[PDB]
Parts: C-alpha cells; sequence; structure tokens
RNA sequence: GGUCCGGUAGUUCAGUUGGUUAGAAUGCCUGCCUGUCACGCAGGAGGUCGCGGGUUCGAGUCCCGUCCGGACCGCCA
RNA sequence: GGGAGUACGGUCGCAAGACUGAAACUCAAAGGAAUUGACGGGGGCCCGCACAAGCGGUGGAGCAUGUGGUUUAAUUCGAAGCAACGCGAAGAACCUUACCAGGUCUUGACAUCCUCUGACAAUCCUAGAGAUAGGACGUCCCCUUCGGGGGCAGAGUGACAGGUGGUGCAUGGUUGUCGUCAGCUCGUGUCGUGAGAUGUUGGGUUAAGUCCCGCAACGAGCGCAACCCUUGAUCUUAGUUGCCAGCAUUCAGUUGGGCACUCUAAGGUGACUGCCGGUGACAAACCGGAGGAAGGUGGGGAUGACGUCAAAUCAUCAUGCCCCUUAUGACCUGGGCUACACACGUGCUACAAUGGACAGAACAAAGGGCAGCGAAACCGCGAGGUUAAGCCAAUCCCACAAAUCUGUUCUCAGUUCGGAUCGCAGUCUGCAACUCGACUGCGUGAAGCUGGAAUCGCUAGUAAUCGCGGAUCAGCAUGCCGCG
C-alpha cells in the first residue's frame, strides 16, 4: 500500500517536440523494441502521403479526438450493483486512450499492421474510429449513471 | 529384500551395461552423485557433519 | 520442518572440514576411504570416548590425529595398542598411515562426549530428567555460554513419544557468528530408540 | 355386461391436430464452485410412440381389432 | 436434572384453563460466577500480486508427463485440500525390479564363528538362461632357531544369516505447512485464593514484541535486526594460459614488447539517518535536500521461534510381533512397471503477415571435459562416419548462441500456418531398440482460424519471450537446476 509513481522511457531533456519524442522514444507499447518500433514509424510515414501535413500534429489531434473525461466505476453497496462515475486522471487519461488505440490497431483487421495503425491514425483524427465509438459509448453511459455519486 | 542386489553390485554382472551405479554408504540406487558415489541423504548427514573437504553451503 | 544444523551451516565460514586434504580424480575412494575408517576408530575406541578425527593426506600417505581426554591412557601403557590399531590401519588404507593423539581440556562441554553420555545413562536406566539436569549444569559449571540439551522417543511412556528439553543462558542458532557444536546420539533400550541431540554454544567469534 | 376416454425419455406432462420435425420440466452423466456435501453455474444423451393388423409417397398422430387402466350406466316390476 | 406443573382426585371457570399436586422409570450429572483460548453473517487499527490497475496464461485443439478408474499374469510399492498428483524417480530394453509366468537351490545372495584341506578361485571347449558334466595351469601365498604359525580360500557342519514380510497410531533420524508471521516464553516480585493476571497492556512510532515515553512491575531468553554469501562504486597488491594504451609488425596481441586499461581474486575502502533544513515535546521517529555508484534493512540469497496437521516417511534406522530355510530367503530367463472405453492436473507446441520461407550481418553469461572432451580436414544431403591436432584446461575442446537487424518472396487462405499420426529408407548406443529409446532423409499430411462456466502467475531487468549449459548418463528431458 501507497501510491507510488514512475518515469518510464521518456526521450532527450532539452528541445523535445513531441515529433522528436516519439521519433526518439514514447508509445512503442506493441512488445519488445524491434518490429515495434519500425511499424510504428511506418504507420507514421503512411498518413503524411495521405495528408499532406504534419504527422505528430494529425496523431495528437486523434489522440485529442480519443480524449475521455469519465469513467465509471462498480460499487457493492446495495443488491443492484450500481456503477458510479470518477474524474480521470490526466496519466490514466493518456494510457487509456493508448490503450484502446492499440488495441483496436490490431483488432481493426486490414492486410498488415503499418496500414492497420495508418487508417487508425486517420480515423482517430476524424471521429469514425471504433476507439471514438467505445468512447462515446463510456461517455453516454457515464452520463447515464451520472446521479449516484 | 534390499542387501542381495547390493552383492549383486559389487560383484560383477555378465555385460557392461549391467553395472548401475549405487551408493555403498546407505544402498540407494537412485540419485547418487558420480563425484562422490554417494546418494542423497547419507551424503547430506556427513556434508553437514564435516567430510567431503570442499563442500560448503551455498548462498547467491 | 526442523532446523539447518548449525555446524552444517558454519563448515567454512567457521568451522573446518576435518579432512583438510585434497584429491581429485581419487577423490571417490579417498572419501569412502574416510568414511570407512572413522567408522574403525568410532567403534574401536569407543570405550575411551572419541569426538572427531582430522585426516591428513601429505604425500597421499594418511595422517589422522584424535582428540579427547580420556585416551590419555590411549597415550600411556597402551603405546603397545596404538601401534596395534595403526597396524590394522594400514591393513585396511592399502599405503600406510601415521596417527597422533590430541588430549582436550574441558572434555565436559564438547558435544559428542555429551551426547555419548546421555546415551549412556539413558541405557542405564536414570530418568531423562536427572541425566539432563546435572549434565547441563555441568557444563555451564565448566565454562559454557549457554546449553540446550533435546530428548525424544518413548520416554517411559511407550504407548506415544514425546519430547523434553531444558535451556538457558543463551543459545542464539540464528546468529552465524556464534561457536554451536552440534551432536546427535541414539540411546538404544528395550523400549526400542531413543533420541538424544545436544548443542553448545561457547560464545561468538570475532 | 354395454358406452366413452387415454396408453409417449427413468418419472410427470406437451406433440396426439398440421399424415410429410418427436418436445418441456424433473431425473441421470461430465465439468465448474465449495474444505466436503447441498444449493447455484456451464455443457450432454435418451424415447422412436401399449400391441397387432389394414389404407397411402409416407402414419406418433388415419381406420379396425387385442391388452392395460379410468369414467359413466346397468333401470320398471 | 428430567419425568412434571404432566397423571389422578378435589376446588373454581361460560370456556380457554387456574390452584392443589405424586409416582413409576431414567440419568451422573445439571447448574451459578469467573479465567484462558477459539469463534462471531460483533467492533476498533494494520499488512500480504489478498483484491483492485494491467500484462501473459490455463482450461478449446494436438502432444509429453503424473494421477484416478478399468484391465491384465503383473500393470512393484509409497504419496491424497491448500500443505498428493514433470511427486520419491537428478532418466525402467535386461539391470534397476520389489511384481508376474516358468525353470531352480536350501548354513544359503551374505556376515561372524567351528572342524578339516590347506593359499586360492580363475580361465576355454559339451548340452547350456541359471547351473550341471569332464578335462586343461588347475587348487600353486608369506613368515618360518624350518618344529610350526600367519594370510586367504575351498570343503563340511551347527549355532546362525537374510528379509523393499506390516505396523509414521510404538519410534529415532528426517521433511513440508501456517509463516519469514512477529509472535512465543521464563526468573524474581506484586494482585487474586483459585483458574490466572501484570512483564508482553496505554500514548507515539517501525518491515518487526523496531524503538521512545508512560505504567507494579523489574529484568531475561527464543525470536526480529545485525554478524555470512552474492550483486552494485573505488584503493592497493599480482600481471599469465587475460588484457593492447601509447609502439613496431600480423590472417588474427599474431608476434616483438608492456600491465596502461579491462579482467582475474585477495586484502581493503565505502552508507551508518552520517550531515543540513523542517515537522514532531525536545523523546523515538517522520518528511525533503545536499551530497553520494549506492539512502533510509541498496537488491537478492542463506537463515524458519514456541507450536499445529496422531501430516508423510518402518524404502537410511530399530525392542515389537509375524516369514522360513522342503520360503514372505536366494538364483535365472522372459514379461510388467510404457495397457486404454474415460476423467483430473501440470507442462510443451500451435491456430499465423508485429508472420512464414530464403540469403546475409552480428552481439552473451555460466558451466563441463581422461575408460573424457574430442579440433581442423576428408566422406556422407542428413543423422553421422574416417584418419585423427590439442587439452587433467583463464592456453585445447565442448561451442557456429538464439531472439535481434538488413534485404527478397509469400499475399490473409485450414494456407509456403500448424505439424499430429502413419508407410519407406537410414544414424547412434547398447548382448539386444518387439512390448520398449532417441535422432536423420523422405512421402503423407491431422485437428486447431484464440477457446464456456470458471480459474492462475506476476510490482521493472520483473513479467513475457530468446536461446545456452549442468546433473542423472552406454542411449534417452517438453522435466529439474542454473546462465545470460
Amino acid at each position: 500500500k501507497g501510491p507510488v509513481a514512475k518515469r518510464d522511457v521518456l526521450p532527450d531533456p532539452i528541445y523535445n517536440s513531441k515529433l522528436v519524442s516519439r521519433l526518439i522514444n514514447k508509445m512503442m507499447i506493441d512488445g519488445k523494441k524491434g518490429k515495434s518500433q519500425t511499424i510504428l514509424y511506418k504507420s507514421f510515414d503512411i498518413i503524411k502521403e495521405r495528408t499532406g501535413n504534419d504527422a505528430m500534429e494529425v496523431f495528437e489531434q486523434a489522440l485529442k479526438n480519443i480524449m475521455p473525461v469519465l469513467e465509471v466505476k462498480a460499487r457493492r453497496v446495495g443488491g443492484a450493483n450500481y456503477q458510479v462515475p470518477v474524474e480521470v486522471r490526466p496519466e490514466r487519461r493518456t494510457t487509456l486512450g493508448l490503450r484502446w488505440l492499440v488495441n483496436y490497431a490490431r483488432l481493426r483487421g486490414e492486410k498488415t499492421m503499418e496500414e492497420r495503425l495508418a487508417n487508425e491514425i486517420l480515423d482517430a483524427a476524424n471521429n469514425t474510429g471504433a476507439a471514438v465509438k467505445k468512447r462515446e459509448d463510456t461517455h453516454k453511459m457515464a452520463e447515464a449513471n451520472k446521479a449516484f455519486a | 529384500a534390499k542387501k542381495s542386489m547390493i552383492a549383486k553390485q559389487q560383484r560383477t554382472p555378465k555385460f557392461k551395461v549391467q553395472e548401475y551405479t549405487r551408493c555403498e554408504r546407505c544402498g540407494r540406487p537412485h540419485s547418487v552423485i558420480r563425484k562422490f558415489k554417494l546418494c542423497r541423504i547419507c551424503f547430506r548427514e556427513l556434508a553437514y557433519k564435516g567430510q567431503i573437504p570442499g563442500v560448503k553451503k551455498a548462498s547467491w | 520442518g526442523q532446523k539447518v544444523n548449525p555446524v552444517g551451516l558454519r563448515i567454512g565460514v567457521i568451522r573446518d572440514w576435518e579432512s583438510k586434504w585434497y584429491a581429485g580424480k581419487d577423490y571417490a575412494d579417498f572419501l569412502h576411504e574416510d568414511l570407512k575408517i572413522r567408522e574403525y576408530i568410532s567403534k574401536r575406541l569407543s570405550d575411551a570416548s572419541v569426538s572427531k578425527v582430522e585426516i591428513e593426506r601429505a604425500a597421499n600417505r594418511v595422517n589422522i590425529t584424535i582428540h579427547t581426554a580420556k585416551p590419555g591412557m590411549v597415550i600411556g601403557k597402551g603405546g603397545s595398542e596404538v601401534e596395534a590399531l595403526r597396524k590394522a590401519l594400514n591393513s585396511l588404507t592399502g599405503k600406510r598411515v601415521h596417527i597422533n593423539i590430541l588430549e582436550i581440556k574441558r572434555a565436559d562441554l564438547d558435544a559428542q562426549l555429551v551426547a555419548d553420555n546421555i546415551a549412556r545413562q539413558l541405557e542405564n536406566r536414570v530418568s531423562f530428567r536427572r541425566a539432563q539436569k546435572q549434565q547441563i549444569q555441568r557444563t555451564m559449571r565448566a565454562g559454557a555460554q549457554g546449553v540446550k540439551t533435546m530428548v525424544s522417543g518413548r520416554l517411559g511412556g511407550a504407548d506415544i513419544a514425546r519430547s523434553e528439553y531444558y535451556s538457558e543462558g543463551t543459545v542464539p542458532l540464528h546468529t552465524l557468528r556464534a561457536d554451536i557444536d552440534y551432536a546427535t546420539s541414539e540411546a538404544d533400550t528395550t523400549y526400542g530408540k531413543l533420541g538424544v541431540k545436544v548443542w553448545i554454544y561457547r560464545g561468538e567469534v570475532l
């Protein structure tokens, strides 16, 4: 017991734009180094071709469109199993958004991983992703059960 | 029936395969160590008692 | 189950192997040879009490020292029996042997001799209370820092075995800096088998 | 003795009408839960239709007869 | 104490019932108050991958292994919730092996003695698994004032020997478990009468009965921590079978040189809330900094208290009973311990394009090696075969690490996935590969397209994946142990 938190895999400290930050480090939650970073770079590029503008710009726009603010937790009080919504801490927010990004990136089912993640970047920059769908799902269900607190 | 078979162990059989190893201090046929020709329980007894001039209890 | 043996734990860090020699590619038969020679002295000199024996293999000619104080009669007019036992040893080991005897002062606080003693009056049918109690007071009169004695088996009550102990002073088995000396002896009586264990704490080692 | 009813998984009832599919609880078996047992949770099989005969491409279910039970009636002197 | 405020009989009552009130029979207790424990779907605090937060799994499939059930001549025994079930067994073709079928023997597989021959069996032919039958050196040593003794067997005999023949509920010696939990107790003294209490409770604090302050307790012990090992940073010593820095020369430190550096391994130095600031009564501590390789027991290991499970082990040991010597004791061969309608567990491998195939490029640690490791080279497609160098090893060998990265191809399917099971031909080992070993080249190619109810492990070099050693060992490892 006792809340702890820790840094992991942060890039070089000075002049850390997020594009060089995730160019040299960051995200990489696919497995091991090697066939996790190469593929991420390829996905990142196949969207500069698709939309001729900044890859990291549309990437954090996609992340922003994925960003939730409400998440519900269950409770044992009462024999009806009520569920209570709470505000999401920002670290939980970013890791959970990135988690859904990667899981329906591998779930969305195209012929290969780089175009899968590329189409996921496009479909999260625009609001037509499965992750955007479930984001609004938990948002509206939290708004539905928000009466409890 | 234990001790007829250890007599079978020292006196030689007819083929080079049949020399199954044994520990003669305590006659277990299983789990002897070639470095000492000695099996587990009677190894551990004299090991804690002091012999086998270089054995110490490991910790790393 | 039980503890580990204190002296088995302390082998090599505080304790000697009492087999200080080295063999390589002859380790095996050398080793079982130290076992049967120890057996020979153990059941030959059981009358005059022996605790431990150190074996040296200088130039493969075996060399022996034997401890404890009651073999002061072995050293004495029994130089003849010293020679005879040594002739039997060279009869057993091929390459000959040379033996020495070391007197022990305060033989009361040596674990092997204590355990052999308790086994002896347990065979002689004194009560285990009396045996343990006079022995423990004798050791801590001798100057031991702390002594705990064990007994287990059919302690008169043949229908159910149990265990009994008495101890005072300090017996820090958990401290490895401590000097401990452990014995076990097996007292045989008409009731079956009676187990004796004893260990002695004799101050720490700086 | 006459008339009318029904005869279905081990048990109890649907299907028996739809001539053209044999089902539902319970029981039983296996797995899960429990310290164990019971509850509770996942899975699964079974009958081939009281019997015999006849019609039809095809009868559980149509039509006779046999057997088993049940209901009703067996009255006037 | 029940029987029982029941039966009977009276007395009231409208009635329900009320009052009065036995016995037979039966039990050896029932009770009151208090103590210590345990428990509570009682309360107050605290911890532990205990749950949460996640990650990867099992059960869905095949295969390996253990177990149950069934069967057999026997499927040798023991293990049974955690805390039995890749468990003894760190390796079953005979052996192991105990079990079964058959063929055998009886002072005996074997030990101590007795009495004789006295040194003795070996070795090859005949039937032949034992073992018998006859020959061949065949029963032949050493000390011996050479009389006779000793060793070292043979023959014969009687005391005896042998029991994995049961009993962990007779046992010793062992081991797991709660639990690495912070508890467990004692001397002396008080209080109660006694059971017992106080110490060990209260306030605060800690990983901790850790510590501080209180307090009829004062102390002490087993505990806890430290002391040990290893891993982290550095100094000195010593530079070869290691290192290559400045040098010169090579295919390569290879050499010529040299311990500089790495490293080796000894001796050391270092971390102790040490210091600062703050909180806290100033106490104990707590919080944050500076330093520091390391900071609050740095990490990990070893280390298992009193006890609990009448836990297990009569398979190391041993009174106790029982087994016989015309057998529960020996010998031998063959079989069995590997069976198979099913179930359970633990593992391995897959279901695929974060992939598969093909080519290339690399980068570890830790061990082992003499009836052993066995180099290079040659042969063979390959398992391997042949002559063989070196190494008892910081020289030599095992020994080409894999995952990884770069490129080409495959193009989403039961597939260039997956390899199950089979047929054929071989390799090694071993007297021997059928029951019943492993490996190779072939051909064939299974189910399986992420798995119900459920359920498990895991707080960072961890999980998850990747290979590599060792033991056991003729040959056999998906298991175990350890390494990066």
